[PDB]
């Protein structure tokens, strides 16, 4: 029953931390990467790549 | 039904006029059958150095003790028996002498203030007097945990600067100041250019500018050669400074950050999120209840005693922040709550809140300019300021203006991750190290 | 002054079984918490004298246990004190999450949810347990087992060849699950104390779900002596099963050692997963099965989120009453479709109990619920 | 008022009677769960009802205790149980809904 | 034109967010450069590796 | 952590109680002890056993359908 959290302010709370938990994402998402070596993901980065000729 | 718009409308407009001293003569005319007249003078204690200070605030002490025309009582005399009230005060950066009287008394409260700002006796046998009187201000001032806690946080802010001194003075100075001292200050500063007559009441501005020309003129018949009265910016700093004593029931804490200075814009949306955290007093009804979050977190918890947040401007600087007062064990939660709500504010200002913040704001505004003296005060101080009187329509535009984004962008300029200068006194133990306070200045999620 | 409060060492001691206060009405569903307690430290204890005796090495593995049981002096009771504890310890971990839901006891958020990892923990170690003396159900139980790993998208090779060490279940995976199984009744132990943390929060619930703080009675003489009495019935239940029955609950071909060319058809994991094994092949789907049996476990984290009721015990609630007893039996069914072979009958039945409990849990008593309330006019 | 309504009626004294609380003595109302709002109306209670509650929550425990139940003739007659929290708990949630109301705002 | 260490400061730093992506995007790069320059010093004050050593037996 | 003297609040309550070392430990142990455990019975037989027994008729019909399945299966095959 979160119907408690549905409303105007909820709706600016909301807003104000997108940015926040949108970063906060980007930090995890390189974080994954740079820590498992991400085969797939980082042959796009245009250095980083200890795997060509 | 005369609408808020509409009311703001309808206050007299501020008449501004000039003489050849450079003194600007202001007033607002309305019905009343009294009035306050007084000068404002751009002289205060920013203004003294490392060994005339205290010398305004000696000033103030003589300046109704007997001029050159009317010797001692005289003066007192005059306006009792006219059943007037004669007044003063000095701030770091102003002075004011300001009359309430019957309106139909115009002509003698002008000529008296006048005498008083210009021909003042200063006789030698008066200074020894009070300078024994000052002495014994300073050891009541010393009572008064928060008078002393606002001092300090000035003193360390501010430190190495003039606005880090206080008004009074250090004692020494009391003992030392001469009427050389004296006198040299006054003719310094008491200057035509920086001297506002200002009034509120039953008048016609005409009756004021005539009075002023009449009893006013000739004061900067000789503008100086090289006295520069100029102010330089003053030095603020991250910084701290406890006065630890067990013995004090209560502990008094104060924090603040630079602020901005009179003229900056700023002012207006920080005042809105001032207004939201608020104040709060042991003696509020309604406690569980109250919008301000830190409020009513403080009474169902008890917090606190009491608490105010405040924005101090000076000239192109400013400490703004908040004060508290209470029992040994809470000066952790006290801190961590308004530090939380500083910061909840400057990332997270929701909509309606700031709303109320901007009507808690107009009605102090509206409020507070209420009766000849406020307003004298608010023309006079304004002039000083501004240059020229802020009309309350403007305020009320400025306020509109501002909604949360304002409020979080505003509020994070000055405050997200800032160094605060913190000033404690009492039983502060607890009080957190500055590194602590500091770290409460940003949030690890933003 | 009275030592036993003031001295850092006593006060935890005193607020463990002296004087913390508790319901004067609690009953034996309230004694299994002391049984788990006796369980971890006899399994930390026999355990412990098994490991001065055992190896690893898929050479020695298996020989060692039967050195233990034919030359170590008395090494035979130890080893099937430990083994046969270890099936005590999922006979009261089951009841005491029995006794949970039934009366409400989920409500202490912390609490529950810290048993639910006391759970799991005691059941990855218990797998890890039987592994090592490397018999038949061993190899492929650790087989059938650890591979459901690999139906996780993408990664799941990965992982179930990292936790094997090579490419199928052999030396690296011995040593591996040895050590793992040593490790984790130590950090179990320290959760355990958490979990009891929590506790001491709220104080204990009771049959009613009411509340007792009109009604306390002090730890000291009551339960000291209610948990003794009671530890004692759990050492007749354990004594039972070793000197008459040493392998009534254990699979007999788990002796005659490993065999990665075998594989005889039957295999089951232990009794205590044959519910979970159920529901896992009741779903023709690799993912879907193990998604299904990690549901399984992992919907007592659930329970809390669907308590619908006004009343906080079944004490007082028929309609609940009810599905609970459904669900119990449900989960014998459950139990015994995982130890038959998944042939006529027994597919579908197996099938419809795990529709059965899921829906039930997730559906049935939450309704069930508001129904007692409307009845009630609540 | 049906003959009907009788057996609404007829199905809520049945599961009363099975519900069985009565047989300890409690009154529906003494058998809710304790939440925040359920706290604040037993903090509400005047004194005789609170100290009553006290006791038949004591008569309960100490019943359940030696797991017997009070002689039938003592048991909570349904009709005659006084719903005496529900005013409360409902005043309670009441002013919580407001304020619900006004964070939305 | 102000700082460095300032401009780098608004930009990056201010936010815990943005302050953390600079590292973790910083770390990155940090241990390919660093693998580089390291290794390649390791093998300038020595050299007799079996990378120089292959040139012989790129046959059998 | 709660300790006593900081439970909650009781108003008029007398409680009488007596020494274990003056009563008996098994007061009507038989007498009192299995009418009691019948009425406990009784009181639950119906929430409890009915699933029990419907467990129990689907296990007995379920092994059975199983042999028969396979060891019935012939059964016929005539030709
Ligand atoms: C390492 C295995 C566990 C140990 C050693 C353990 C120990 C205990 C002890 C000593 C108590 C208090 C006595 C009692 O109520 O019986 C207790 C109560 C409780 N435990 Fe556990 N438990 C374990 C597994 C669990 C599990 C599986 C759950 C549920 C997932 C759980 C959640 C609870 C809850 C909610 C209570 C409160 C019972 C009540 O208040 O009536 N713990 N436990
Ligand atoms: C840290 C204390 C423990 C130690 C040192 C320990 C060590 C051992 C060793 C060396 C074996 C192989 C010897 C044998 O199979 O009899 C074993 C078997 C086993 N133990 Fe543990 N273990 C400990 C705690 C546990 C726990 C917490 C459980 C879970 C109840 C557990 C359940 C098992 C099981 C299931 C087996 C294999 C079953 C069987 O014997 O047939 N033990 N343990
Ligand atoms: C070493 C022995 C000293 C005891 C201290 C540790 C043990 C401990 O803390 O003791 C008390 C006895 C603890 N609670 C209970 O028993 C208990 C609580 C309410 C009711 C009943 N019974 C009947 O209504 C109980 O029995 C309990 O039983 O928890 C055990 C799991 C814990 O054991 C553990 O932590 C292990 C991690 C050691």
């Amino acid at each position: 029953m979160l119907t408690r959290f549905l409303g105007p302010r909820y709706r600016q709370l909301a807003r104000n931390w997108v940015p926040t938990a949108q970063l906060w994402g980007a930090v995890g998402a390189v974080g994954l990467v740079w820590a498992t070596d991400w085969r797939l993901i980082l042959d796009w980065v245009p250095y980083i790549n200890g795997k060509f000729k | 039904t005369a609408t808020y718009a509409q009311a703001l409308q309808s206050v007299p407009e501020t008449q501004v006029s000039q003489l050849d001293n450079g003194l600007r003569v202001a007033s607002e005319q309305s019905s009343q059958p009294t009035c306050t007249v007084g000068v404002w003078i751009d002289a205060g204690s920013r203004y003294e150095s490392e060994k005339n200070n205290g010398a305004g605030y000696f000033v103030e002490h003589l300046a109704f003790k007997g001029t050159k025309n009317r010797p001692g009582n005289a003066l007192e005399k005059e306006v009792e028996s006219m059943g007037a009230h004669l007044n003063a005060y000095s701030t770091r950066e102003h002075t004011a002498y300001y009359i309430k009287a019957l309106s139909k008394d115009l002509p003698k409260a002008v000529e008296l203030l006048a005498d008083i700002v210009q021909n003042c006796s200063l006789e030698d046998s008066q200074i020894e007097k009070e300078r024994d009187v000052i002495l014994q201000e300073l050891q009541e001032n010393d009572t008064s945990m928060r008078d002393v806690v606002f001092n300090y946080l000035h003193a360390t802010a501010f430190q190495g600067t003039p606005l880090a001194q206080s008004v009074e003075g250090p004692s020494e100075n009391v003992r030392k100041l001469s009427r050389a001292d004296l006198t040299e200050y006054l003719s310094r500063h008491y200057k035509a250019p920086r001297m506002v007559l200002a009034a509120a009441g039953g008048l016609e501005h005409r009756q004021l500018l005539d009075l002023a020309q009449k009893h006013f003129s000739g004061l900067s018949g000789t503008y100086d050669e090289d006295a520069v009265p100029t102010l330089s910016p003053c030095r603020f700093t991250g910084s701290q400074i406890c006065h630890r004593e067990d013995g004090l029931p209560l502990a008094h804490v104060a924090i603040a950050v630079e602020g901005p200075g009179w003229a900056h814009p700023d002012n207006v949306a920080l005042q809105v999120a001032n207004a939201i955290i608020g104040h709060y007093d042991c003696t509020y009804g309604g406690g569980a209840h109250l919008s301000s979050p830190l409020a009513s977190i403080a009474a169902t918890n008890k917090l606190c005693q009491s608490f105010q947040t405040f924005n101090i401007c000076y000239a192109d600087t400013g400490l703004l922040g908040a004060h508290f007062v209470c029992d040994h064990m809470s000066i952790d939660d006290m801190m961590f709550v308004l530090q939380g709500q500083w910061m909840r504010l400057c990332t997270s200002a929701t909509e309606s809140e700031v709303l109320r913040g901007k009507n808690l704001l107009r009605n102090a505004l509206v409020s507070h300019l209420d009766g000849t003296t406020p307003v004298c005060e608010d023309i006079g101080r304004s002039l000083l300021t501004y240059g020229r009187r802020i009309p309350l329509a403007e305020w009320e535009s400025r306020i509109a203006e501002v909604d949360a984004r304002v409020v979080r962008e505003v509020c994070s300029k000055y405050f997200y991750d800032q160094c605060p200068a913190v000033a404690g006194f009492g039983p502060i133990e607890q009080l957190p190290d500055y590194n602590r306070i500091r770290s409460g200045m940003f949030w690890l999620r933003f | 002054t009275n030592i036993r409060k003031s001295h850092p060492l006593m006060k935890i001691v005193n607020n463990a079984f002296i004087d913390l206060p508790a319901p004067s009405n609690i009953s034996s569903w309230w004694n299994f918490g002391s049984l788990l307690g006796i369980c971890l430290i006899l399994q930390i204890l026999t355990g412990l004298f098994l490991a001065m005796h055992y190896t690893s090495d898929t050479t020695t593995a298996f020989s060692s246990v039967t050195h233990i049981c034919r030359d170590v002096n008395y090494g035979w009771i130890i080893r099937y004190m430990h083994a046969n504890g270890a099936s005590m310890f999922f006979i009261c971990l089951y009841m005491h999450v029995g006794r949970g839901l039934y009366y409400g006891s989920y409500t202490f958020l912390e609490t529950w949810n810290i048993g639910v990892i006391l759970l799991l923990t005691v059941m990855a170690t218990a797998f890890m347990g039987y592994v090592l003396p490397w018999g038949q159900m061993s190899f492929w139980g650790a087989t059938v087992i650890t591979n459901l790993l690999s139906a996780i998208p993408y990664i799941g090779t990965n992982l179930v060849e990292w936790i094997w060490g090579g490419f199928s279940v052999d030396k690296a995976t011995l040593t591996r699950f040895f050590a793992f199984h040593f490790i984790l009744p130590f950090i179990i132990m320290a959760i355990a104390m958490v979990h009891l943390l929590f506790l001491h929060e709220t104080g204990s619930n009771n049959p009613t779900g009411i509340s007792s703080d009109v009604d306390k009675i002090p730890f000291h003489p009551y339960y000291t002596i209610k948990d003794i009495l009671g530890a004692l019935l759990l050492i007749l239940a354990l004594m039972l099963l070793v000197l008459f029955a040493p392998d009534l609950l254990g699979d007999p071909d788990n002796y005659t050692p490993a065999n990665p060319l075998n594989t005889p058809p039957h295999i089951k994991p232990e009794w205590y997963f044959l519910f979970a094994y159920a529901i896992l092949r009741s779903i023709p789907n690799k993912l879907g099965g193990v998604l299904a049996l990690a549901f399984s476990i992992l919907i007592l984290a659930l329970i809390p989120l669907l308590h619908t009721s006004k009343q906080r015990s079944m004490m007082f609630r028929p309609l609940s009453q009810c599905l609970f007893w459904a669900l119990v039996a449900d989960l014998l069914t459950l139990t015994w479709i995982g130890g038959q072979p998944v042939e006529h009958p027994y597919i579908t039945i197996g099938q419809l109990a795990s529709v059965l409990y899921f829906l039930l849990i997730l559906v049935l008593m939450p309704t069930a619920g508001t129904i007692e309330n409307k009845l009630l006019k609540w | 008022v049906s003959a009907s309504s009788r057996w609404l009626e007829g199905i809520r004294k049945w599961y009363y009677n099975a519900a069985g609380f009565n047989k300890l003595g409690l009154m529906r109302d003494d058998t809710i769960h304790e939440n925040d709002d359920v706290k604040e109306a037993i903090r509400r209670l005047p004194e005789n009802l609170y100290d009553d509650r006290v006791f038949r929550i004591k008569r309960a425990l100490d019943l359940s205790m030696r797991q017997q139940i009070l002689p039938k003739e003592q048991w909570t007659k349904y009709e005659e149980d006084k719903s005496y929290l529900e005013p409360y708990l409902k005043e309670v949630i009441r002013e919580r809904k407001e304020r619900e109301e006004w964070a939305k705002k | 034109a102000p700082t460095l260490t300032a401009r780098l400061y608004s930009l990056l730093f201010r936010r815990t967010s943005t302050f953390a992506l600079t590292i973790v995007v910083g770390a990155l790069f940090f241990e390919r450069a660093f693998d580089q320059g390291a290794d390649a010093i390791y093998e300038h004050i020595n050299e007799g590796k079996l990378w120089k050593h292959i040139k012989h037996k790129y046959e059998n | 952590g709660r300790q006593f003297g900081h439970l909650t609040r009781v108003r008029h309550v007398i409680t009488y109680s007596l020494s274990p070392f003056e009563q008996r430990a098994f007061p009507h142990y038989f007498s009192k002890g299995i009418p009691n455990v019948l009425r406990r019975t009784r009181a639950c037989i119906l929430r409890v056993a009915p699933p029990f027994v419907a467990f129990y008729l689907v296990y007995t019909w379920g092994t059975q359908e199983f042999e028969k399945s396979k060891r019935k299966n012939p059964a016929a095959y005539e030709n």
